[PDB]
């Protein structure tokens, strides 16, 4: 019987630089009436920084807007933003995702079993993890086959990337490279290696 | 960085209709809201439209709804405003700008828009012997005025162009400098297309 | 509506100047405040009442009286010389600026250097003569140039154009045009150009021969 259409003003995949304001922001249709609007982030709900109203004052009008603003955000504050609103009859939600710009994170490094190497890398863009050798006696170029594979926080708004490669075609004493990088920054962990 | 600039203004004829361009880079147009605002010559600002790229959603002021329309193409980046049945009163200077909490944050230089019946014409460049520089009967503005290439830059006056009876500007740049001896004016006027260079002596 | 006031006002170096702003009863934080240099985009200074845009100098302060708005420059600058624009955004007006408040930079006292530029010889050929009068470098603004030719008072024969107060030593330059056809102006020898400002002790004339 009742609905509720949420109309996003702005796209729901939100890029932006550290330090950036950007305004998540949303028009609706509802009916009955809302009610318990609230932005939610980290399962906690803003108190402050948003505001909700109707779109006009006429007496049979069903059109509201929501806006949550965001100021200088910092690379920790991507992730899910949610709109939730709901009448005597319907829940509606709607979820931006912001992501923030910042070099790539190693949040692991491991050796597997069999010889593997793994790297774990997060960040936004989605960091590119490339892997080199370097023996005793420069180093190589980024090195064949990979296995790569994007993980599904913390961190939260990061695409996470996930690299292996077996380390037992590497002949020679030397240390072993995974180099994470984005438009943003570089990032290393390095194995030592005995043969 | 972000950059925004606007595109495609100039003299247009009483009833005549004009679309002007904003190019946006270093930010997606999509997360936010763009908006015109257009500024009379001498006067204060006055807000024109708004869109949200990424929804379509546009808003007027009253005095330009049902005449102008605005739009957006989100894979170019590019806001533009479309200026129909155009009067001698929506002359001015049009900023197209970025919103957010509320505020316009990031502004383009702006473009001016020349609503009049009169023809365009190219100045005539007079050397103002001694430093200075006239530039004579042109229309519409504007018109720029480098010294030496911009190589010259301490003391350079650009004044104000003023509206002459016939109904054409002029201006003057001059320039101060003590005994020295070079000077040449570079005078450009897009609208007529009029690229002028010319040495100053004593 | 939307008010905005002193509409002008004039300011020492090193003063703390105040813009009133009276918006909309509903409005009860979304004021921001712009700056416009002239010829230039406005820049924004202050948002959300009180915030202060990033790059800009804590000079800039907003605040309340309250009830209405309020912008603040303290230790006011030679480069603060603009005009400066409150706006208000409210549900159902949407987005309103405010009248504007120049602000011009008080300064001390400085005489202009007079100069006189006769017609060129390319300007004759096409059959005209322009004559600029050049006031440069002085404050305050007004400034009075009368035009004689054999000393008769001439008026309105010849346009004026000042210049935008200096965003360093805060001075004004200034040029009268007595523009008249080639004919008229081969039939009288004088042409004088007569400066009257509060900086010099009497009058300047500067003039010359055909
Ligand atoms: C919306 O956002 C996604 C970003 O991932 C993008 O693919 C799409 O082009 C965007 N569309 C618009 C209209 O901005």
């Amino acid at each position: 019987k009742g609905f509720i259409n949420i109309f996003p003003m702005i796209n729901t995949t939100v890029f932006v630089n550290d330090g950036e304001n950007v305004d998540l922001i949303v028009e609706y249709e509802a009916f009955p009436k809302p009610e318990h609007q609230q932005w939610i982030y980290m399962n906690r709900t803003f108190t402050d920084k948003w505001e909700d109203y109707p779109k006009s004052e006429n007496e049979s009008n069903i059109r509201y807007v929501s806006e949550l603003h965001l100021t200088r955000l910092k690379g920790t504050e991507g992730g899910t933003y949610t709109f939730l609103v709901s009448n005597s009859d319907v829940n509606a939600a709607i979820a931006f995702n912001v992501y923030v710009n910042t070099k790539p994170e190693i949040l692991t490094y491991d050796r597997l079993v069999n010889g593997m190497l793994q790297c774990v890398a997060a960040g936004f863009p989605e960091p590119t993890i490339d892997w080199y050798f370097c023996p005793g006696t420069r180093c190589s170029a980024s090195v064949l086959p990979v296995d790569v594979q994007t993980l599904n926080g913390p961190p939260f708004g990061k695409l996470v990337v996930q690299s292996s490669i077996d380390s037992s075609a590497f002949k020679h004493n030397g240390t072993v490279e995974c180099k994470a990088y984005n438009d943003v920054g570089k990032t290393s962990a390095y194995f030592n290696f005995a043969f | 960085e972000v950059q925004l600039v606007e595109s495609g203004g100039g003299l247009v004829q009483p009833g005549g209709s004009l679309r002007l361009s904003c190019a946006a880079s270093g930010f997606n147009i999509s997360s936010y809201s763009m908006h015109w605002v257009r500024q009379a010559p001498g006067k204060g600002l006055e807000w024109v439209a708004s869109i949200y790229p990424y929804s379509g959603y546009t808003y007027y002021a009253d005095s330009v709804k049902g005449r102008f329309t605005i739009s957006a193409d989100t894979s170019k980046n590019t806001a533009y405003l479309q200026m129909n049945s155009l009067r001698a009163e929506d002359t001015a200077v049009y900023y197209c700008a970025r919103y957010v909490y509320h505020a316009l944050d990031y502004w383009g230089q702006g473009t001016l828009v020349t609503v009049s019946s009169a023809s365009t014409k190219g100045p005539s460049v007079f050397p103002l012997a001694p430093l200075g520089c006239l530039v004579k009967d042109y229309f519409p503005e504007p018109v720029t005025v480098s010294w030496n290439s911009g190589a010259l830059t301490s003391g350079v006056h650009t004044f104000p162009a003023v509206l002459q009876s016939s109904g054409l500007y002029s201006l003057s740049s001059v320039v101060t400098v003590p005994s020295s001896s070079t000077y040449i004016c570079n005078v450009n006027h897009k609208p007529s297309n009029t690229k002028v260079d010319k040495k100053v002596e004593p | 509506q939307m008010t905005q006031s002193p509409s002008s006002l004039s300011a020492s170096v090193g003063d703390r100047v105040t813009i009133t702003c009276r918006a909309s009863q509903s409005v009860s934080s979304a004021v921001a405040w712009y700056q416009q240099k002239p010829g230039k985009a406005p820049k924004l200074l202050i948002y959300s009442a009180s915030s202060l845009y990033s790059g800009v100098p804590s000079r800039f302060s907003g605040s309340r009286s309250g009830t209405d708005f309020t912008l603040t420059i303290s230790s006011l600058q030679p480069e603060d010389f603009a005009t400066y624009y409150c706006q208000q955004w409210a549900v159902h007006s949407l987005i309103t600026f405010g009248q504007g408040t120049k602000v011009e930079i008080k300064r001390t006292v400085a005489a202009p250097s007079v100069f006189i530029f006769p017609p060129s010889d390319s300007q004759l050929k096409s059959g005209t003569a322009s004559v600029v009068c050049l006031l440069n470098n002085f404050y305050p603004r007004e400034a009075k140039v009368q035009w004689k030719v054999d000393n008769a008072l001439q008026s309105g024969n010849s346009q004026e154009s000042v210049t935008e107060q200096d965003s360093k030593d805060s001075t004004y330059s200034l040029s009268s045009t007595l523009t008249l056809s080639k004919a008229d102006y081969e039939k009288h020898k004088v042409y004088a150009c007569e400066v009257t400002h509060q900086g010099l002790s009497s009058p300047v004339t500067k003039s010359f021969n055909r």
